[PDB]
RNA sequence: CAAAGUCUUUGGGUUCCGGGGGGAGUAUGGUUGCAAAGCUGAAACUUAAAGGAAUUGACGGAAGGGCACCACCAGGAGUGGA
RNA sequence: AAAUCCUUUAACGAGGAUCCAUUGGAGGGCAAGUCUGGCAGCUCCAAUAGCGUAUAUUAAA
């Protein structure tokens, strides 16, 4: 407590925190970095992004491409520095959104004489919802304009920008010395930190070969040569490809690298004992003729249609909470069959272990979720295991690929490669907290056919979309309610949270238009869903706190049927249903506030609900997005 | 038999028991 | 104990908002708000009307 | 937690149903809340008020005016 | 209240000492004492009141009266039994 | 210096869904709703091209 000894601390602070920065600095590109990747989205039309690469590209270029694409490498001993560039067009959703969950800086390219475009601006909510590494603007066409609308096209996009990005400044590019600062630029930037991306390892495919077991089975090794990004990739643990689902390798060696810094050998086998196999699902498999029984007692367009019927029900959705008109010939306790009501939707007890399906019996249920979770982040964390570190240029010659794999790879389309902790290939049932973008107003009901991206995965399913409470009974939604957050609930492959969620719509021929967008909740299949049933009625006699109903049942012993389930009402009277008279649906009721003649009496019912098993994993490939 | 049922406890999934 | 998270936020019925016109902005709000008040006023016994007198 | 110097505080989040913009391990900017360190009269211990969630502020993304990177 | 007065019309000299209520006269330190303890003396946190004078109406598990066989006594008829 | 802005000026540039004004509030302090629906609309208030919130600090003290 002195003015020496409180300055001493601050001292150990402040070195405490830069052995930490320069810590995580100098892993991350460079001499044991594996090189910084900067990825690079134009948004307009008029970008001609060869011009801009081809003053981007100087140092020493090493001079990949693609069959379409055109990746390099970039390197530096002035700045001591590797780069990646990766050009990608916006639109194409697959190889975008596939190679920006493992980009590592962002570089948006803009038309000077306006902000986004509208392909762009798709492509920018999407990478907006999975999550920017590091986003750095840049402009081409500021130097041939003179000094009065080069600065007004800059105030211009300034107020156009900061509409969507509030703060950052727009580094324009005509010169190759504007190229040397924006690497300058892009060389010390505060990288934030993906949470997704740094709890697994993950390596890009810098070149694939391929050697077939036998050429018409189709399957063979794959060789992935890359560098590795996440944590120290171990090799009894299995592997997934981002596009063609998950599947376990064979061989990992260290060739040597390519491109240094500055100018067959392997290290570890598979051992099956130990390693990890393909267990997808649970691998256990004297009366008169005349009389009746009464004195015997006494012994194209059609899709618009579909569209036009779906707005037709979420008016009467969403004017209406869950109203359901009344069946009438089928006995009306038969077809509500496993319907009961509960007294109280907070407070009374639902056993989540009571129904359970035919495909429940193909579910892995963890038991503590949060402790099993910290077990596994915890070995992530202080540990080593035996495979390869960060930076090692490594091959894997991977067992059991197809063939159009290698071929896609051979169009241009970029192959990742990251690895799964320990269960997180089983499937189970998934839960995702996610809400929706206002680009889209399409009706989205409840078993839609949607395509997910939970965490680096691509697949088609089919939800049932929830009240978001942190209780246990939660309600089922019938529509996507266009501004609240909901939950959505899928057979699905388990994975770690955090992790993003889009989901997003064939329109027509592969048009994905983007519909909701999210993060991962608490994964288990103990959260029940509780589907509601509103059965309507009127009260055609009114008496002092009792009541005849009709129109809310058909038979008379309907009645007795849900005789315990109480009654609500509209106006808030909370009563329940004495005996019934007519052969027909007619009942008394009891009540506690007297009732009004512009009432509605309505009753509830529930039942648990749980999703469809569609986990086909296999995405069909997207198109070129445009405006509607 | 009006408003309750059976319903016991029967086969769930495989649950990883921290 | 998180017992709930938004209940009362997206549970209303979400009534969007209707058409007007513009008000006046700047100086002509001063002369509304002047001539509101003390122009065509009206003799009143116990001035319990105010300027939202609703029912 | 905090950054700048290992502490660990209770915070609040202003309006409702905003805890669910809110996931772990995202850059906070932890406001306090007005009574220059007392509790606010409803809630024992509490003392600041929360604003900024990942460089947006609560009240836009309660009115939906940005969208929230991460 | 003959001072608890000469005090916003605010200054005769002069010592100690109080700044919401708790935490608390606790800590901890110094000091005295054989000891118990005495003197000096915090803070973290918590709470919107704690308090001081005076001032009034319902319930009485408070008391007195007064009435009634839709109360009792003395009794009748009973009902309640089939 | 050479310019830009400012000033001076030719030409185009105004019917209200435009060339559109927001930020807070409407139980009291404290200005303004016992309006309508289950927080929103409508109306109104203070300021107004500015207004909130946090913190230091001063007056009220």
């Amino acid at each position: 407590l002195s003015r020496v000894d409180q300055r001493h601390r601050a001292s150990q602070l402040r070195k405490q925190k830069k052995e930490a920065v320069l810590a995580e600095k100098r892993q991350l590109g460079g001499k044991d970095g594996p090189p910084h990747q900067v990825l690079v989205v134009p948004l307009h039309s008029r970008i001609s992004l060869p011009e801009a690469m081809q003053l981007l590209q100087d140092g020493t270029v090493h001079l990949n491409e693609l069959g379409n694409t055109q990746n390099f490498m970039l390197l530096c001993p002035r700045l001591k520095h590797r780069w990646f560039f990766t050009s990608a067009r916006p639109g194409d959703l697959h190889v975008v959104l596939d190679m920006a969950k493992v980009a590592d800086t962002i570089l948006f390219l803009l038309d000077p004489l306006e902000g986004w475009d509208s392909t762009g601006d798709y492509c920018l909510s999407c990478l907006f919802a999975q999550g920017l590494p590091t986003y750095t603007l840049a402009v081409q066409g500021i130097s041939g304009l003179p000094l009065k609308k080069q600065i007004d096209t800059r105030k211009k996009l300034s107020k156009a920008v900061e509409k969507r990005f509030p703060h950052d400044k727009l580094l324009l590019l005509d010169t190759q010395q504007e190229a040397g600062m924006l690497l300058r630029q892009l060389a010390n930037q505060k990288q934030q930190h993906l949470a997704f991306r740094d709890r697994r390892a993950y390596l890009f495919a810098h070149a694939v070969d391929f050697v077939p077991s036998e050429e018409n089975n189709l399957v063979g090794t794959l060789k992935i040569s890359g560098y590795v990004r996440g944590q120290t990739l171990n090799v009894n643990r299995l592997l997934h490809i981002v596009g063609y689902g998950d599947f376990q390798m064979k061989q990992i060696d260290a060739p040597g690298d390519p491109f240094p810094l500055n100018p067959k050998v392997l290290m570890k086998a598979d051992p099956g004992r130990q390693e990890s196999l393909q267990a997808e699902v649970i691998p256990d498999p004297k009366v008169p003729k005349g009389t009746s029984s009464y004195q015997a007692e006494w012994i194209d367009e059609e899709a618009e249609a579909k569209m036009l019927e779906k707005y037709k029900q979420e008016r009467l959705e969403e004017m209406f909470p869950d109203e359901v008109d009344t069946p009438r010939d089928v006995a009306a306790r038969i077809r509500f069959q496993k319907y009961r009501g509960l007294k109280s939707f907070r407070t009374s007890p639902w056993d989540p272990k009571e129904n359970l399906p035919q495909d429940y019996a193909r579910i892995f249920q963890f038991q503590n979720f949060t402790n099993t979770r910290k077990s596994i982040f915890k070995e992530v964390e202080e540990k080593e295991v035996e495979g390869a570190e960060v930076g090692w240029y490594v091959t894997l010659h991977v067992s059991e690929v197809p063939v159009s794999v290698v071929e896609c790879f051979r169009q241009g389309t970029p192959l990742i490669a990251f690895s799964l902790l320990p269960h997180e290939q089983k499937m189970s049932v998934l839960n995702m907290v996610v809400r929706r973008d206002p680009g889209n107003t399409e009706p989205v009901k409840a078993k839609e056919e949607l395509i997910f991206h939970c965490g680096f995965r691509r697949f088609r399913a089919s939800p049932l979309f929830s009240q978001h409470t942190a209780a246990d009974k939660h309600k089922l939604q019938r529509f996507l309610t266009a501004d609240m957050a909901l939950v959505a609930t899928v057979y699905a492959p388990i994975t770690f949270p955090p992790a993003s969620v889009l989901l997003f719509k064939q329109k027509s021929n592969g048009m994905h238009s983007l519909i909701a967008t999210g993060h991962l909740m608490s994964v288990d299949p103990d959260r029940m869903v509780i589907k509601r049933v509103v059965l309507s009625g009127h009260p055609f006699k009114i008496f002092t706190k009792m009541a005849v109903v009709r129109y809310m049942f058909f038979n008379r012993e309907d009645v007795l049927w849900f005789k315990p389930v109480e009654l609500r009402t509209k106006w808030g009277r909370r009563g329940h249903i004495k005996e019934p008279l007519g052969t027909h649906g007619h009942m008394k009721c009891s009540f506690d506030g007297k009732l009004k003649s512009q009432d509605t009496v309505l009753m509830n019912l529930y039942k648990r609900v749980f999703p469809k098993w569609t986990y086909d994993p296999y995405v069909p490939e997207p198109v070129p997005w445009l405006k509607s | 038999s009006i408003c309750s049922t059976a319903s016991n406890l029967y086969n769930h999934p495989q649950l990883i028991k921290y | 104990s998180l017992a709930r998270a938004g209940k009362v936020r997206g549970q209303t019925p979400k009534v969007a908002k209707q058409e007007k016109k513009k008000k006046k902005t700047g100086r002509a709000k001063r002369r509304m708000q002047y001539n509101r008040r003390f122009v065509n006023v009206v003799p009143t016994f116990g001035k319990k009307k105010g300027p939202n007198a609703n029912s | 937690q905090l950054i700048k110097n290992g502490k660990k505080i209770t915070a609040f989040v202003p309006n409702d149903g905003c805890l669910n913009f809110i996931e772990e391990n995202d850059e906070v900017l932890v406001a306090g809340f007005g009574r220059k360190g007392h509790a606010v009269g409803d809630i024992p211990g509490v003392r600041f008020k929360v604003v900024k969630v990942a460089n947006v502020s609560l009240l836009a993304l309660y009115k939906g005016k940005k969208e929230r990177p991460r």
